[PDB]
């Protein structure tokens, strides 16, 4: 039935405000305090159903930088009222490797890992230049940035400065007038059509698309007193919670319907996007239920939650042993869907009648993983282990997959398009539906393969023969050719190969007696790189956390000369796995 | 002496900035007492920085027009066993004049001694005062002010008109409610129109905040009212509110029994504008730093130890952290305007005040000895009074190194129980600092015309009231 909770403890959140958030390649972040708490995703063959053995929790120290740092704090005035920075909210970019922080002077940093990347920053007034929330960009790689002008600015990347990333000021959108100064305080940004929020509770939309059209933006929503809880958007459907109520706005054909909760104390909305059916999911502290978003709002209750969280709150109840001989409720600090959108994960705590505070380490928490579907898919909104926790948190269930794919079944049909360029070459093949189910079902079995991409490689080697005249691309095809039972062109050099300190020549032969292991002419025996087939010299490996195998490190190789294929492909696949597309590790 | 200290604190912008040259220069001379001269309107140091809720003159937008409050059964043998306040006579020594006072009698300063000092004592059922509460007012007073008194014993609400020059004063009415335990206790000051008093405000231990029409022209002197139904209930159902302070002349703020903070629309009340959690536990204060020159912001103690300062625009965003005490049963926090800053104790004793703007920036004002019981600012003057739970008045003035940056502050009084005589004690008597006693708060007049009188009442039920100088 259900995964046994993991354990997060001697954290503690700075609020009751939504600090759970899971990256594409299956990464938990928390934002706690002082400092970020990460999921790092894990892989085992087996977990005796403990949510323990899928990520594996620790501090995630960070550097963030004060823009505003030498500035004087001025109409907001709360602003460098706290000196220190510390993360505030915290979203993984839904696209690439790649993380945005909020931090609690405003300043939205961009990360990769560890290391910042570019702090976003723009024009003048300060007003203009100290934020509140931020969005990524859903189809492509940009982000939103809202400001105390009731404004947004928004930030493009490449740039460079060689293949370093980094942001700069592309374009802004004014939304309230002039004479006033209430803050964009939510934005959402769902597919070609954008959503956002003000301090005063007015709410806009536009569709920002086409770029070199100035985006024509729309109020959805008067001014209000009643401060939104949450928003999100169900396509093209804005939902908002509040204190009692729950909004619904068609973007479709513009038109509001909305309904009273009872509850009155805020809560979230889970969006259920696999229902072909517009439904989503209110949930509080206290209780939680199902609304069909046609045109009158329908509850529904199933909650296909609550069955499982008042189980495990009424087991609780040994701890407080039946009656009110004290007063319990349970705390939500968190919830976040799966990227594929498959699972739902719950920050959740349980205690009791009047607390004795318990000094900051000291407090532990529970994250809860359940299902929302009996069905699911490979999404390309996951990817690596991210897909591996959806098929542990579905019990071991295959995902669906087409009829008549089968796992020794050519990529892209075997319509190979080999008069592209080697780069765009490998890219067209990762894309592939194929190789995303071949990554995902690799680590389910015993012996990952990588045949079929393999041959995909060896069709494209082959067109270009004439080409082939680098002896690190021979040794390469000749292996594949092997592996793939398949006519090799024929050869008669040897192979050099080298590390810091050392050489071992190889026969070109011998990369086809045995498709492990190649060994050279000396008699010592070694293993094979498996991006490349490539003999193994040296530490400096990364390894695939899932196959375990080990990937020759092109970034640390001054030494030896690899020609254009060989190359090109130990640079593309020097962070992510082919056997599983999780990302490679430093050994 | 001072120039970005200041900068550092407040910002730039050369009007506020005035506001403080003006602070700074006026009071800079008064350690532990301010000349009159430098409250009244047209001193070229007159800064007078009034509460949120004036500005509109609410009203007609609030109390409107069928709210209104109610009916009025004197009888006073119909008050009397029904708040039963009474028997004794308690034992007093002023100076080194024996007196023994029974409630609703006072001893007067001006026939006491040389009989040069203003003010009286008062006995109030005595126990003990809640909380009290002098409203700000000029308006058709000449010298004339009121100045409310909540009282236990089920428990009630006093009402005294009195005089500005020379510290008469009467009981003007007894309004019985069964709101039981009420503090936070302030008048509206945007309720007016004609036909008598102002409108008055306050948490009871009830949970529910409410607004009452207090009301009674001279035609009576004195009159036992039982308000049976207030004018406006901001009341949440399953939840209790422990605290409030006024945002606006139409809103208020507020904190709950258990951690939740919400906003209150008194022209639509019962649906908060928001509700959200901001600490672990009851809440034990919240009050509103108002400025003419920042975002409105409100801050924010609990008996879970935290105190912060947030922006309701969006508090997520603002939530910051002062400090963190030993968590209080009692942790009194009042804004103090001159100076931008919130006033505050930790947990024992020892008064702090934090910049609003500058969390960073806390002084250290007082500390002495015994938990500080309640603390009181003003409008027109930047001088804390500050009464400890060893019943003791504390003077002092913020312009620490808060418009100084390179000493500290006097007591007025000092209550004192006998060690069996029954014989209570005030001692007038000077001292500079570098049950059944003790103080449960202590507010500043904070009119132009008495805004050198002050009140301040101990749990034994004496409410003392001065006029400040030199003896």
């Amino acid at each position: 039935k259900l995964l046994k909770d993991l354990l997060v403890d001697r954290k503690e959140f700075e609020d009751w405000k939504n600090n759970l958030t899971w990256a594409r390649d299956g990464t938990l972040y928390l934002t706690t305090f002082p400092d970020i708490s990460i999921g790092q995703p894990k892989y085992a063959k087996d977990i005796n159903c403990n949510s323990k053995n899928l990520f594996h929790v620790k501090e995630f120290p960070l550097e963030f930088e004060n823009k505003l740092d030498f500035e004087l704090a001025q109409q907001n005035g709360l602003l460098n009222s706290q000196p220190v920075c510390y993360p505030r909210v915290c979203k993984p970019s839904p696209i690439d490797d790649w993380m945005a922080v909020l931090s609690n002077n405003g300043n939205v940093s961009v990360f990769k890992d560890n290391k910042m990347l570019t702090n976003l920053d723009s024009k003048g007034n300060l007003s203009s230049r100290t934020y509140h929330c931020f969005e990524w960009n859903p189809i492509e790689s940009s982000i939103v940035v809202g400001n105390e002008d009731g404004e947004l600015q928004f930030f493009s990347i490449r740039k460079n400065s060689e293949n370093t990333p980094e942001f700069y000021f592309e374009s802004s959108i004014r939304l309230s007038d002039a004479g006033s100064k209430d803050w964009v305080t939510h934005i959402v940004w769902y597919e070609d059509v954008l959503v956002a929020a003000l301090s005063n509770n007015s709410v806009f939309s536009m569709t920002v698309s086409a770029s070199s059209h100035q985006p024509v933006s729309r109020m959805i929503q008067n001014a209000s007193r009643r401060k939104i809880t949450d928003l999100k958007i169900v396509d093209y459907k804005v939902v908002l919670t509040c204190p009692g109520y729950v909004h619904k706005i068609d973007l479709k054909n513009y038109s509001i319907s909305s309904l009273k909760t009872g509850s009155l104390e805020n809560f979230h909305i889970i969006p259920l996007n696999h229902e072909k059916e517009s439904t989503i999911l209110l949930m509080s502290n206290k209780t939680s239920y199902k609304v069909l978003l046609e045109d009158e709002l329908h509850v529904t209750a199933d909650n296909i939650i609550a069955p499982y969280l008042e189980k495990k709150f009424k087991k609780w109840s040994t701890i407080w042993n039946e009656f009110n001989n004290y007063e319990t409720t349970l705390v939500i600090h968190g919830i976040s869907l799966s990227p594929d959108g498959y699972s739902i994960a719950i920050v959740y705590d349980m205690e009791r009648v009047a607390f004795k505070y318990k000094i900051a380490s000291e407090q532990s928490f529970n994250i809860m993983f359940a299902p929302l579907y009996h069905t699911w898919t490979i999404s390309e909104r996951a990817v690596g282990l991210a897909w591996y926790q959806t098929y542990q948190i579905y019990n071991q269930s295959l995902p669906k997959l087409p009829e008549n794919f089968s796992m020794n079944k050519k990529l892209l049909n075997g319509n190979y398009p080999i008069s592209l360029d080697f780069q765009s070459y490998l890219n067209a093949l990762m894309k592939s539906e194929e190789m995303r189910i071949i990554m995902f079902l690799n680590m389910t079995i015993d012996k990952p393969s990588i045949l079929s991409f393999l041959e995909a490689l060896y069709e494209y080697a082959i067109n270009k023969k004439s080409e082939l005249t680098n002896s690190f691309d021979l040794a390469c095809v000749l292996s594949i050719a092997a592996i793939l039972k398949r006519e090799a062109p024929i050869y008669n050099g040897t192979l050099l190969m080298k590390n810091s300190f050392l050489e071992e020549t190889f026969n070109l032969e011998s990369f086809t007696a045995d498709p492990e292991t190649v060994t050279s002419t000396t008699n010592n025996t070694w293993k094979r790189c498996g991006v490349t087939l490539l003999p193994i010299l040296t530490t400096h490996v990364k390894i695939c956390p899932v196959s375990k195998q080990r990937v020759i490190d092109i970034k640390r190789d001054d030494l030896n000369d690899y020609g254009w294929f060989t190359r090109g492909l130990l640079e593309r696949f020097n962070e992510i796995s082919v056997y599983c597309g999780t990302t490679l590790e430093v050994m | 002496s001072a120039r970005d200290k200041i900068e550092r604190i407040y910002g730039l912008n050369k009007e506020k900035l005035l506001l403080l040259a003006k602070v700074k220069e006026g009071f800079e001379t008064s350690v532990f007492d301010f000349p009159f001269k430098n409250i009244q309107p047209d001193s070229p140091y007159f800064v007078c920085l009034d509460p949120p809720c004036k500005k509109e003159s609410a009203y007609n937008k609030v109390i409107g027009d069928k709210n209104r409050t109610v009916y009025h059964e004197i009888n006073k043998t119909e008050f009397e066993n029904m708040i039963k306040l009474r028997t004794k006579r308690l034992k007093l020594l002023i100076g080194e004049v024996d007196a023994e006072v029974s409630t609703g009698d006072k001893i007067e300063f001006p026939v006491l001694a040389n009989g040069k000092r203003r003010g009286f004592i008062y006995n109030v059922g005595g126990t003990d005062i809640a909380w009290l509460n002098i409203e700000e007012n000029t308006d058709i007073g000449k010298d004339i002010q009121y100045l409310a008194v909540a009282v236990s014993q089920s428990s009630c609400i006093q009402i005294f008109k009195m005089n500005t020059s020379t510290l008469h004063c009467v009981k003007v009415q007894t309004i019985v409610h069964s709101f039981g335990e009420v503090w936070d206790l302030k008048w509206h000051e945007g309720c007016h129109a004609p036909h008598l008093v102002g409108c008055l405000s306050f948490v009871s231990q009830e949970g529910t905040i409410n607004f009452l029409e207090i009301i009674d022209n001279a035609t009576d002197v004195h009159v036992f009212k039982m308000c049976e139904k207030p004018s406006l209930t901001l009341s949440l159902a399953d939840s209790l509110i422990t605290t409030f302070d006024f945002l606006s002349p139409t809103t208020v703020v507020c904190g709950f029994k258990n951690g939740f903070v919400a906003e209150f629309d008194l022209t639509d009340p019962e649906v908060p504008s928001f509700y959200d959690q901001v600490h672990d536990s009851y809440i034990l204060s919240v009050s509103t730093a108002y400025s003419d020159f920042e975002d409105t912001v409100v801050s924010t103690v609990a008996v879970d130890g935290y105190f912060y300062i947030f922006n309701p625009k969006d508090i997520a965003t603002t939530k910051t952290t002062v400090s963190r005490f030993r968590g209080s049963n009692l942790v009194p926090v009042v804004y103090c305007p001159q100076i931008y800053s919130y006033i505050y104790s930790d947990g024992a004793s020892s008064l702090r005040a934090v910049p609003s703007r500058a969390a960073f920036a806390v002084h250290p004002l007082v500390s002495r000895e015994t938990t500080i019981t309640a603390i009181g600012v003003s409008r027109l003057h930047p001088m804390v009074l500050a009464g400890s739970a060893d019943g003791s008045l504390i003077i002092t003035n913020a312009a620490r190194r808060l418009l100084h940056g390179i000493q500290k502050s006097l007591r007025l009084w000092k209550w004192d129980y006998s060690i069996k005589d029954d014989k209570y004690r005030i001692d007038s008597s000077y001292e500079v600092y570098p049950h059944g006693i003790n103080i449960t708060c202590t507010k500043w007049n904070e009119t132009s015309a008495g805004g050198k009188c002050y009140a301040f009442s101990n749990s034994a039920g004496l409410l003392t009231l001065e006029y400040l100088s030199l003896e």
